[PDB]
């Protein structure tokens, strides 16, 4: 292909297949009570009640949170 | 009334793929899905919905 | 004048696994009562086990003896005060959920 | 008097020894160990089970820590006593150790007898005979299992336990290979048997279930074991005449920090020969009578002690250009070597030359390190292939640069080389550290 | 009241000594049961709130 | 030469050689206490013949007590071949008691298993020459046989028995003598008219200590971890031409056990673990015209071959769950000691560890069997089908059979060892666990 | 399975498993001075 | 009074070529220098930069 | 003690169900996280004529 041309050294992979990062860092934590696989902030529970999208972990925010509520009612009791 | 869509599992998720999972009865520490060196990393994905009864 | 014949006595046994219980980070020794046991980690159990209360029977052993006799003696190995404490938890551990009052009469047992 | 007479004779010579003491021997402490258990557990073979084919197991998460593993073979004879030897050490052709796609380490089935010949002794040799072999003149027919254990270093030790609990992302294998033929079970030489049965077989791994704290332990906790690897490779012999002595000058493609080199000379044709065949009572089918031969071994007594059947007169290892060591006799190799760092009985046809103190041990006790050994090579002299093997006089009567002339049979030699590396385990992935 | 205080005795450090002999409590279950300490369950087994109350609850 | 390996130093000698901690090449000796070794006689109480049970009690004549030997003058009854560990089948069982308490228990059956199991190469073959005649010896040879004890304190130093700390203890050891010993005083079940009664004693080594080493031991408490043996006989399933028996044995052991083990046996001949059979070594005049199958070689009542075994198959089953998968009775016989003792076990005798090193003094594992209620040994037996009698039959067989004659193979020893604790305080002593 | 045997653990055991000192599941090799061994010929003095 | 002072291995010589050999370039042209930069933690090798002494250009 | 018919001889169930016959789930065993799931069989022998 080109050679002039950026060098897509693992670009893709820092950008879709390594962590979500933001998340990542926002939620350093694992929930371990039944949120197992849930990244989450403080202890077992406590800083938890993120969520999990069609594929990935996803922060559960009050956009998400809502349009979840409207189709799959949900009650997210943290 | 909809049993796919829970806070706990996610909405529109389902069980991953099972690839040399844990054949005891315990807990088996489920170790960070952590990518360390950039050659022979594995695709596997742990078993965060192995309850650890013992 | 009895000084010496007293202090000629050793205070060191070249017992097995001197310093038996405590001095090691491979796994608690609460955790080695637990399984005992045969009971889920709880705070009755993780306080009747803890170093503070396994020190404070020691304590009182130590200290009792010499108020009752006129004898100086020493902490007694913990394999044979954790199994004491154990045997003594098994066949008592009765409480309606307060754990003070309950480690109060387990610590009265196993003292006695 | 009495034994006190004994502790009264004390002066200057004994404050060397017993002055103010410190230890004693008459009270052993004992160390606390944790709570654990070990555990037999069947593995599933995959692909079918045949002489000749290459089947395979993925360790199964049974346990924490992996640790022995032994083979099960069932054979049945194809012929009567004195027609095998070691059959399902030869059945076993190959093995090799696989974690995450990365190759850890390879036996081979010469491989097993070399290290037999080399490292296992009296009668743990005679019991591991006993579970690879028929050794109480069995008959044709006869059926019997066969345990072949592994010699990967977790199968060694505890200590080098297999954490396959750290191992969370990442498959352990176990490749096998069985061999097209089995002297005295499926072949008789070159000739097939006709009614052979195939191999029944069954892997077996031993799995040490730990308690919690020390469960979480290894779990979580990166490790790195110092571990060890087989290096092989095949070279063709410079097979010595019956008219001369032959040389031979063999590169060593060997890396890694290197405890001992170990080789044998051999006939393929025969599994486990690596001396020449002689009419003498312990060194051809039908050695000692007028039906001798010695085209084929009695393949129940295959090997010998008698360096005379042997064709390695001397040898020196060489590395980027400098001789490491003098050059000495094969026996030396055959004898010394083995019980200086060994202390067992090696064959003739076996040759060990140490880099090590204790190269039978685990803990590294001084290595070569080939890969800071731009070139290293192996120089062999051999025996001259002049003595008469249906001839006893000539066989046994004969001098020390001399061998048999079916000696020029051994035409194919097996080099090794037994070296360290590290295992390095973490986040659940793990694969051995150094390239070469 | 057995042993009349004998202050003479000098081997008053007994530290070096462990008395206690914990041979007795070696496989005991609640108060009496015998089932062997009926170790079965492979999990932790929590702890079950007995209450000393008399014979009825209420 | 040498030089040219040291200077092969790189990353991958980091590992083995960077920020050395340690050499070989010197060595630093320890500085010891000053003690000596005594062998001192003791006297047998009661009277020594066969069948007597006699017994002794160490004399306080050193500190500590380490080995002990008895000694039996024997002469044969009969012609090489017809004996076999005859001092060893002699001492038919021993107790041993510190305080009048029971400590351990071995017997003539426990040599013999325990031998089977744990000794090897040369030790081995030098202990059958201390029990037994092995140079084709002639009726009315006599010889001094040595039949070491092999309780804990009999094995290593580090277990001496104290008997300065037993000021309030008696140390007693108590020896049955068997009523028959083969090719001693009879042959086969019957009795060699003229055989001579043995002459028994028995020797203790003990240990002299210096001032400061005696001193602590007197005023001391010790703690010793020790070794005691478990045993309970029974019959065995009797397997046959038609079927292969099984058998579920309950595990009446208890303690933390570092093993089981066990063997079949036929209780007529001692040390009898197989079958007989009329090929080289397996029974009288096998390999001739005067073979017989209802009698042993005695002199090679043993062997490797597990053809003549009975086990086909065991597994170990607690609390109703299998604790390990069934497995082959060779793998008992053969693997189990070369994974763990690295020694060669008989055809017969059988060994299952729950331990990594159940051959050392060190712990390495155990089944606790007084937390285990339902424990079961599950046996399953070979068929009995093969002519004991045909080595072709014999030795052409298959993995599920042996020979006819196994079928004598009517009592089944099981063995169980465990650690216990020996504690000895003010004089006295006894073991932690009942 | 061997989790059976795990579970059988008592009062009469702690002496030997509880508060481990250490373990048989990881070895630690010590670091040793670097060495080399020859084989060399010495010169006889003397017929 | 004075010994003579033993020396180390500079008296048996000095290894120029190490591990460089194992893998060197067959061209001409001097290979580009590339560092001994983190490649993973597991899989390294250990051979030489094997830089030309003398370029040839 | 889970249906409450009568199985004729050569049918054979195992349920991991209170009450598999029902719609409502009663405990179910999940395969999906099960790598190795495996029915053993022991046969008679066919002796009789």
């Amino acid at each position: 292909s080109d050679y002039n041309a950026p060098n897509d050294f693992m670009k893709i992979y820092y950008s879709n297949i390594v962590e979500d990062k933001k998340l990542a860092e926002k939620y350093p934590f694992f929930g371990t009570g039944p949120f197992t696989g849930l990244r989450c902030r403080k202890p077992n529970n406590v800083g938890c009640n993120t969520t999990w999208v069609s594929g990935q972990l996803v922060e559960l925010t009050p956009k998400l949170k809502e349009q979840i509520e409207c189709k799959f009612g949900i009650q997210y009791v943290k | 009334n909809f049993l796919t869509a829970t806070q706990w599992i996610g909405v529109n998720t389902q069980g991953s793929s099972l690839k040399n999972a844990n054949y005891d009865l315990r807990a088996d520490p489920i170790i960070p899905k952590a990518d360390v060196g950039p050659w022979m990393m594995s695709s596997v994905d742990p078993n965060i919905y192995q309850k650890p009864l013992f | 004048g009895n000084f010496i014949q007293n202090m000629a006595f050793p205070t060191e046994n070249p017992y097995k696994l001197s310093g038996d219980f405590g001095n090691s980070t491979l796994e608690p020794t609460v955790t080695a009562a637990l399984r005992i046991l045969h009971e889920s980690p709880a705070p009755f159990n993780t306080e009747f086990f803890s170093r503070k209360n396994v020190d404070f029977i020691q304590k009182k052993l130590i200290s009792e003896t010499k108020r009752y006799t006129s004898f100086d003696i020493g902490p007694q190995n913990e394999d044979e005060l954790i199994m004491m404490m154990a045997g003594i938890y098994v066949q008592d551990s009765t409480f309606d959920g307060n754990i003070k009052a309950g480690l109060r009469k387990l610590n009265t047992l196993v003292i006695t | 008097a009495g034994g006190l007479s004994q502790l009264v004779a004390y002066g200057a010579q004994d404050v060397y020894l017993t002055g103010n003491p410190q230890i004693t021997f008459f009270k052993t402490v004992y160390r606390r160990y944790t709570n654990f258990a070990i555990e037999s557990i069947q593995q599933t073979i995959n692909g079918s089970v045949g002489f000749g084919n290459k089947v395979s197991t993925q360790i199964s998460r049974n346990g924490d820590l992996i640790t022995d593993i032994v083979v099960e073979f069932v054979l049945t004879k194809g012929g009567n006593g004195g027609t095998t030897y070691y059959p399902a050490e030869e059945l076993l052709q190959d093995v090799e150790l696989e974690i995450g796609g990365q190759r850890i380490d390879k036996h081979y089935n010469d491989w097993f007898r070399t290290y037999d010949a080399l490292f296992r002794m009296n009668d743990d040799r005679y019991n591991y005979r006993r579970m690879t072999d028929w050794v109480n003149n069995e008959l044709v027919g006869a059926q019997k299992r066969f345990y072949v254990p592994l010699i990967f270093f977790f199968n060694q030790t505890p200590g080098l336990a297999l954490p396959l609990i750290a191992l969370q992302y990442h498959e352990v294998k176990l490749y096998f290979t069985l061999a097209s033929q089995v002297q005295g079970v499926n072949y008789n030489g070159s000739s097939a048997i006709a009614g052979a049965a195939q191999p029944t077989m069954s892997v077996w791994v031993d799995y040490i279930f730990l308690d919690t704290q020390e469960r979480t332990r290894f779990a979580q906790l990166p490790h790195e074991y110092l571990i060890e690897q087989l290096q092989f490779t095949g070279s063709e012999t410079a097979t010595p005449s019956a008219t001369t002595q032959a040389s031979q000058n063999i590169r060593l493609n060997f890396n890694h920090p290197t405890k001992y080199l170990a080789w044998n000379f051999n006939n393929p044709t025969n599994y486990g020969q690596y001396t020449a065949l002689a009419n003498i009572p312990g060194a051809c089918s039908g050695a000692g009578t007028a039906a001798a031969t010695v085209t084929t071994p009695d393949y129940g007594n295959t090997g010998t002690y008698n360096e005379q059947l042997a064709v390695l007169d001397s040898a020196k290892i060489q590395l980027n250009g400098q001789d490491r060591f003098a050059t000495r006799k094969g026996s030396y190799f055959n004898k010394v070597q083995p019980y200086q760092s060994i202390g067992g009985v090696t064959p003739a046809g076996v040759y060990l030359y140490s880099f090590a103190l204790k190269p039978a041990g685990r803990q590294p006790s001084g290595t070569c390190n080939f890969s800071r050994i731009d070139n290293a090579t192996l120089s062999l002299t051999y025996k001259t292939c002049s003595i008469d093997a249906t001839s006893p006089a000539a066989v046994l009567g004969n001098t020390e640069t001399v061998t048999a002339n079916t000696a020029t049979l051994l035409t194919a030699l097996n080099i090794y080389a037994k070296n360290y590396n590290v295992l390095r385990i973490m986040s659940g992935m793990g694969g051995l550290a150094y390239a070469n």
